[PDB]
């Protein structure tokens, strides 16, 4: 009798649950919970989790939550109760409590079940965006590294701003970068001799600082203004086309990048920045054609030939044709022997080697970059990330990225990387400190929303480690 | 696999943008390959 009456009452719950008679089902589960022989250590957690299932059908999310908590207190590793409690939290907008319960579920399922994984990812994205927008409203307009700004403007050839705003140009060539906005803002409210391009220099430093909302009116004016040099109109459409890609608006981005190639068809910068975008969007065939148009306009360039070779590698590698992949690999050595001082030739080749698991050769190519430019902090980061792939030797991975952070303490890619090493070492408080050092260097909501997903997963595993 | 936004760095070497496109996958495995999870 003692167990049999409770088992019978459970099945009397199940028949009414199958009938959709959910109130009568809840009464039979409540009978089972009242009748249970607790002195026999009966698995009462199952009666509570069964009762909780019916309250989803009634959509009383507080009742399904508290009947799952009863099951979890009796039985702390019971996945059904933890996942049902997570769904109830999501419906109640208890997103943090959902994340902690789903983190325990992912761990106890060995990350195998993709229903749990989808709820984790959704709730992390929502928690990420909520934290991101509140911080991004309050960020510093933090100027990036001088090595970064010189590397940035070295991307634009066919541009009156880069080549030689007239007050502002002095501070570019003297590298007093934090003055530039102020001068452009008084060279506007004047004649088109200054105004028509002071707009676009100002818009460029707003983008570099991550202030994209202030960039968009200075770009929109330069398109609208008819008498301004056609190369400024094309250059402004590269910068609007890029701004729309930070906003993840790919149709509006593509419209501008096409208008640039219609408006100024003999302009390498338009095809260069289109080519680099199309290969990140994985629209590989359009990237190769736009890089080939860079070589046609700049045939002496080492960088343009390195980039077209990487584009043919990515085209072969999004295929599976071994002959084409191997031909592309030899293509980088042909580039290196023609251009033995091309640091981006070695860096792109090292990434083709990294991707083909040729780690020991890839490592030499990263050494060659250090010989050619000791100030290039990101090579110690590409050499550190290689350690995390090259039989995962995490101990020396810290030492490399510590040297990278010592060369350039504004390399957010270095801090974000070392955060993931501290995660693999289980050192979650220092991982969260590394991700916070990366968050203080982000240029967009889209980046902060990604770094806050990492901090919240690190917190959730810290709270699951107690349990 | 998972899918992520195309988080462009502005006017950066293409090798750095392809490296951020990789670090998203090492971040994904970092929380599974840790002592708390094992």
């Amino acid at each position: 009798n003692s167990l049999d009456r409770a088992q019978a009452a459970k099945n009397k719950g199940n028949k009414y649950f199958k009938a959709g008679k959910y109130e009568q089902a809840i009464q039979c589960y409540t009978e089972a919970i009242s009748l249970c022989p607790t002195e026999k250590n009966v698995d009462l957690s199952t009666f509570y989790q069964n009762r909780a299932a019916a309250f989803e059908q009634l959509q009383k999310w507080k009742e399904v939550a508290q009947d799952c908590t009863k099951a979890v207190e009796l039985n702390p590793k019971y996945v059904k109760a933890l996942f049902r409690r997570a769904k109830a939290h999501e419906k109640l907008d208890n997103k943090k409590e959902c994340l902690e319960d789903v983190t325990a579920v992912c761990i106890l399922e060995g990350f195998q079940n993709q229903q749990s994984m989808l709820l984790a990812d959704k709730v992390l994205k929502l928690l990420g965006k909520e934290k991101a927008k509140e911080k991004y409203k309050n960020r510093e307009p933090l100027m990036p590294s001088p090595q970064f700004i010189k590397s940035y403007f070295s991307s634009f050839t066919d541009d009156i701003i880069s080549q030689p705003y007239l007050k502002a140009k002095q501070y570019m060539e003297e590298e007093n970068y934090d003055k530039i906005i102020s001068e452009c803002s008084k060279e506007i409210d004047a004649e088109g001799k200054y105004m028509a391009e002071a707009l676009l220099l100002r818009a460029t430093f707003y983008l570099l600082i991550g202030n994209a909302n202030a960039a968009k009116p200075d770009l929109d004016k330069v398109i609208s203004l008819k008498e301004a040099n056609v190369k400024l109109r094309a250059n402004a459409l590269i910068k609007r086309g890029s701004m729309y890609m930070q906003q993840q608006q790919p149709l509006l981005s593509t419209q501008d990048f096409n208008m640039a190639a219609d408006i100024d068809p003999q302009n390498a910068d338009v095809y260069h920045h289109r080519g680099q975008l199309k290969i990140l969007l994985d629209q590989v065939e359009e990237a190769v054609a736009d890089f080939d148009e860079c070589i046609r306009l700049r045939p002496e360039s080492a960088l343009a030939q390195a980039q077209k070779c990487f584009a043919l590698y990515r085209q072969a590698y999004t295929g599976n044709n071994s002959s084409q992949i191997q031909a592309a690999m030899k293509g980088f050595e042909e580039v290196i022997k023609k251009f033995p001082r091309c640091a981006e030739g070695y860096a792109l080749y090292a990434q083709a080697l990294t991707d083909q698991q040729q780690f020991g050769k890839a490592d030499e190519m990263y050494d060659k970059c250090i010989d050619l430019e000791p100030d290039n902090a990101t090579t110690y980061v590409h050499k550190g990330l290689l350690q995390l792939q090259w039989k995962q030797d995490l101990d020396r991975g810290l030492e490399l990225i510590s040297k990278a952070i010592e060369i350039d303490n504004k390399c957010d890619f270095a801090y974000e990387t070392m955060g993931t090493i501290e995660v693999q070492r289980g050192n979650m408080e220092k991982a969260i400190d590394m991700f916070n050092k990366a968050i203080n260097l982000a240029k967009s909501e889209m980046e902060m929303a990604h770094l806050y997903s990492l901090c919240d997963a690190a917190h959730a595993q810290t709270e699951v480690a107690k349990k | 696999p998972k899918v992520y936004p195309i988080i462009l760095r502005l006017g950066s070497p293409l090798s750095l943008n392809m490296a951020r496109k990789t670090l998203n996958s090492l971040e994904d495995k970092a929380f599974q390959l840790t002592p708390i999870a094992v």
